[PDB]
RNA sequence: UAGGAUAGGGGCCUACCAUGGUGGUGACGGGUGACGGAGAAUUAGGGUUCGAUUCCGGAGAGGGAGCCUGAGAAACGGCUACCACAUCCAAGGAAGGCAGCAGGCGCGCAAAUUACCCAAUCCUGACACGGGGAGGUAGUGACAAUAAAUAACAAUACCGGGCGCAUUAGUGUCUGGUAAUUGGAAUGAGUACAAUCUAAAUCCCUUAACGAGGAUCCAUUGGAGGGCAAGUCUGGUGCCAGCAGCCGCGGUAAUUCCAGCUCCAAUAGCGUAUAUUUAAGUUGUUGCAGUUAAAAAGCUCGUAGUUGGACCUUGGGCCGG
């Protein structure tokens, strides 16, 4: 039995997205997932794919039952794609990652040729 | 009495300054002795125990106050040190290390020890008051 | 290395002779009428009185038509009237100098609860204060020294989830009822 | 030097008994308000 | 040092930027550019900290290499842009335009135009005076310079240009009785009328100004900046109109604003 | 003055001429455990001390000196030479510079990680895109600062003062304490599904089932002659050991030592040590003192210094609130 709110909400079509400060009140709920929250959100926007979301920051305020956070809504997901930083992305699992060793990553192979 | 011219700030700023000397702790802060004294600018210093002595006390006490002359690894000094509580001199033996602090009263003897101006509150890195105290023993 | 940049000063400065029986009478006083847990509690009440206090008399040298007289006395008295400390037609900027560690003490969480009921003890408000128990208006509070105003007073009260009056009970009453059926 | 301890071994030993803890804290105050000018 | 210092610290970055003391160690550090980059305001901190078109630096970075952003009507990729009084930003996109002009606090706002009272800027003169084969020309302080400039205009005075025919529309000749908008000090932002000058043999030649309500002050030549021939302005003036108020009427009008709500 | 050199003024240098410049208003020299400043501590006012340090300016790369590339370097995460130091050597030669991050030796009273990351702030590149030990995050962290647990409420009880009468009672009201008393309540310290946080983990903030009987989920640091709040308690010691910042205790009835019980002070802090500010009107400009306590030159002349007698119309007014 829990409510969703926004507010702070500004829409550019500079970078082709609606962005908002979420502000979730969830009375007796421990918290809320993002991913249970995307459902929501999807359904109160109609965005046509649950997927466009990208929702972050949440913090559940001292003393429970609300909490806060930022939020993204893209119109294309191209744009999705196009603006978005890349770990956002990798949380949502459209792309994966890599882990490094930087030993000669450049300063051996700085020498040879 | 004064000079209270209008004029004479020069006077009374020489004036001032010129006597701001016979002050003792200004001269004593001011003439730079402090960094001939064995701490030299010091508040503690590490040395090493050449021999537990025992020195008398003053002529309204009688008693052997037992102190230990140590010599300090920073600058080659020698110096005396109490010792301070019942029976703890024990803990002390020849050639260990030991920290040499302030035995109070800002770098002047202090109680009927004649000549002593240190105390030991460390001895092969270990605290004197826990051994005292049982608390941790070396 | 920013983050050093992050100001912090302290909160109270202690007595300068130690040992008096009339000022440590005092402060027994106030700490047993208000409950403190000790008496760092009692000395940073006279901290933010003595500041307040400075910045009212460093006024009254001034005269007034000064704009920063005006202003500040103005925003002084606001901010007193706006925690209950001094009252009605007496927003004089005299009455600010006259005000006392009392009228501090009387602000508390601790005591507002405790003279709203809902205690049935000082040193029992703190602890009902401590466990989680009491909202303001709809976060739960849990520091003795909130220092409620006067249009927050009129809704201190219970949790919607603290066993008293708000939802399910306490473990040792599950626990109870657990080893009764 | 002979004589360094020489107190500090003649005291017999004696040893505490369970003393049950005075409650710190708030409590303890209480206790100092109550007992000193509530008695 | 042995060269140009290319990064700014946090705390370094002038008063009226407004940016907070714990968001990191450095400041955008506005390039080499046509406003002084101590009167200036960088398009980082036009996008991200104003408008909130973007919550990063990199974010930033995709609105200006979009192309989506206008300076003076031109598009610009820069990031630390120096921009300053009286640019024009427009953002075809959202086809909406803002003027970068000053508030009484001495703070930039971005007053919103039309297209009409888009199509030109408005900028001072720094001085006129001959160059190649003996053609007049002028400096702005804007950067900007016009050749052939009109044989009327002076120094100090300020002139009017189209962003399509690019030279001047008309000018306005420095003088008393019209109006100012000062742009730096502790008076900038307060508009109003001159009402003397008065000029010292070998330092600044200082003016007097009222605000249209009755308060007068002074600053010297270097902060003025002529809007309107008589008390009327040419540009679009703020919210409040160039009246610095006191501290105390901050606190009748916010009283008045509580009090009717 | 004439010129050279420089980006440019200039004794920056040269030739010639002149003999000047500074100095009791402290030059020059000497000391600095002296980079300068914004500022820090203390502050009734005046002041006193400090300022390596993250912001700005300067300087320096082991000590000096000289240079190329370049708009910018007399650059050292560039070179050339010398001095100190040291490395590899197949014995010919060659390569060096952590006052960058991390770390090791040493010095010392005295100072953490040989971790992760470019996600934030900004810089940099031919550049949306790479890099960034700048920077940020996690680890040690009682440098300092903040909030803040270690119990609360009840009736029984030997009690203990009014108040129901006060007499003569008795018990009775705020519950004061010794109650491992008796009792059901509350909770977080800790543990833990998760979720959230995060660039990824983690701390936190939220929260499922755990998680309290006073021995435990146990609070200490310094004292109890005065200054200074709190023992004319009990045993030992016998001017010994020892305490004691000062005064003093200790030589057989020790409130001071050493210990047990009790109490006090502060209490997650508290003592010791040195430097320093207040106290200190004992540095006195505000604000000291010089008959006798420390202190008027033996006396006069005296140049600079300091200080300087009275006098010169805004004298009576209209005016508008
Ligand atoms: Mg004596
Ligand atoms: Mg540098
Ligand atoms: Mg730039
Ligand atoms: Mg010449
Ligand atoms: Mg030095
Ligand atoms: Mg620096
Ligand atoms: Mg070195
Ligand atoms: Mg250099
Ligand atoms: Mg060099
Ligand atoms: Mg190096
Ligand atoms: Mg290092
Ligand atoms: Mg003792
Ligand atoms: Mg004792
Ligand atoms: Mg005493
Ligand atoms: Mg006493
Ligand atoms: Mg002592
Ligand atoms: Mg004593
Ligand atoms: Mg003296
Ligand atoms: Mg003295
Ligand atoms: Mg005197
Ligand atoms: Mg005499
Ligand atoms: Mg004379």
């Amino acid at each position: 039995a829990v409510t969703l709110r926004t507010r702070k909400f500004m829409t550019n079509r500079l970078l082709s997205r609606k962005q908002f400060v979420l502000e979730v009140i969830h009375p007796g709920r421990a918290n809320v997932s993002k991913a249970d929250l995307k459902e929501r959100l999807a359904k109160i926007y109609e965005v046509k794919d649950s997927n466009c979301i990208f929702v972050f920051k949440f913090r559940t305020h001292f003393g429970g039952g609300k909490s806060t956070g930022f939020g993204l809504i893209y119109d294309n997901l191209e744009a999705a794609k196009k603006f978005e930083p890349k770990y956002r992305l990798i949380r949502n699992g459209l792309a994966t990652k890599v882990e490094k060793s930087r030993k000669q990553i450049k300063e051996r192979k700085n020498r040879t040729k | 009495g004064k000079t209270r011219g209008m004029g004479a700030g020069r006077k009374l700023k020489t004036h001032r300054r010129n006597q701001r000397w016979a002050d003792k702790a200004y001269k004593k802060s001011h003439l730079g002795n402090e960094w001939k004294k064995p701490f030299a600018g010091s508040s503690h210093a590490k040395g090493i125990v050449l021999e537990k002595i025992g020195i008398e006390a003053k002529q309204p006490n009688s008693a052997i106050r037992k102190c230990a002359r140590v010599q300090l690894v920073k600058n080659g000094k020698k110096i005396a040190a109490f010792v301070p509580n019942d029976g703890c001199l024990n803990f002390i033996e020849e050639n260990d290390e030991v920290l040499i602090a302030g035995f109070g009263r800002k770098g002047h003897a202090v109680g009927d020890i004649p000549g002593v101006r240190f105390k030991v509150v460390k001895v092969s890195g270990v605290s004197l008051l826990a051994l005292f105290k049982e608390k941790k023993e070396k | 290395h920013v983050n050093f940049y992050r100001n912090y000063g302290k909160t109270f400065k202690k007595p300068r002779r130690p040992y008096e029986k009339e000022r440590l009478d005092a402060e027994l006083k106030l700490v047993g009428e208000y409950g403190l847990r000790c008496k760092r509690e009692l000395w940073r009440v006279q901290y933010a009185l003595s500041r307040i206090r400075n910045a009212a008399r460093h006024l009254l040298t001034l005269d007034e038509k000064n704009p920063r007289r005006i202003f500040e006395g103005a925003a002084l008295l606001r901010r007193m009237n706006r925690y209950g400390l001094l009252a009605e037609g007496q927003d004089k900027l005299d009455y600010v100098l006259a005000l006392t560690a009392e009228n501090f003490l009387a602000r508390r969480l601790q005591t507002l609860v405790f003279k709203a009921g809902m205690a049935k003890s000082i040193h029992h408000a703190r602890v009902l204060i401590r466990q989680r128990h009491i909202r303001v208006g709809r976060q739960i509070v849990n520091v003795p020294s909130f220092m409620v105003r006067v249009e927050s007073e009129k809704h201190i009260d219970f949790s919607l989830t603290s066993p008293f009056g708000g939802g399910p009970a306490g473990r040792v009453k599950r626990k109870n009822q657990k080893k009764a059926s | 030097l002979a004589r360094a301890g020489k107190v500090r071994g003649q005291t017999p030993k004696v040893a505490k008994q369970d003393k049950k803890k005075q409650p710190r804290g708030r409590a303890h105050k209480r206790i100092q308000y109550n007992r000193r000018f509530v008695t | 040092a042995r060269g140009l210092k290319k990064h700014l610290k946090r705390l370094n970055a002038p008063s009226h930027w407004m940016l907070d003391k714990l968001g990191g160690a450095f400041a955008p550090k506005p390039s080499s550019g046509p406003h002084k980059a101590r009167e200036c305001l960088p398009l980082i901190l036009i996008l991200r900290n104003r408008l909130k078109y973007a919550l990063t630096y990199r974010e930033v970075q995709s609105i200006l290499m979009q192309r989506h952003i206008m300076v003076d009507g031109k598009v610009r990729t820069d990031k630390t842009y120096p921009a300053g009084f009286m640019d024009i930003i427009s953002i075809p996109k959202t086809g909406e335009n803002y003027r970068l002009l000053y508030d009484t606090k001495g703070r930039f706002r971005l007053h919103s135009v039309r297209d009409e009272d888009a199509k030109f800027k408005l900028c001072k003169v720094r001085s006129v005076q001959f160059g190649q084969k003996g053609i007049p020309y002028l400096n702005t302080y804007d950067g900007r310079t016009i050749r052939y400039p009109d044989p009327l205009i002076k120094a100090n005075d300020t002139i009017k240009l189209d962003l399509e025919t690019n030279k001047i529309v008309d000018f306005i000749k420095f003088d008393v009785g019209n109006v100012v908008m000062v742009t730096g000090g502790r008076n900038t932002g307060r508009v109003g009328v001159i009402k003397n000058r008065e000029k010292h043999k070998g330092t600044f030649e200082t003016i007097h100004v009222e605000d249209a309500q009755g308060h007068q002050f002074a600053t010297r030549l270097g902060n003025v900046f002529t809007i309107g021939k008589g008390t009327k302005p040419w540009v679009s003036l703020p919210k409040g109109k160039g009246i610095k108020l006191t501290i105390i009427e901050e606190q009748r009008k916010r009283d008045a604003a509580a009090q009717a709500a």
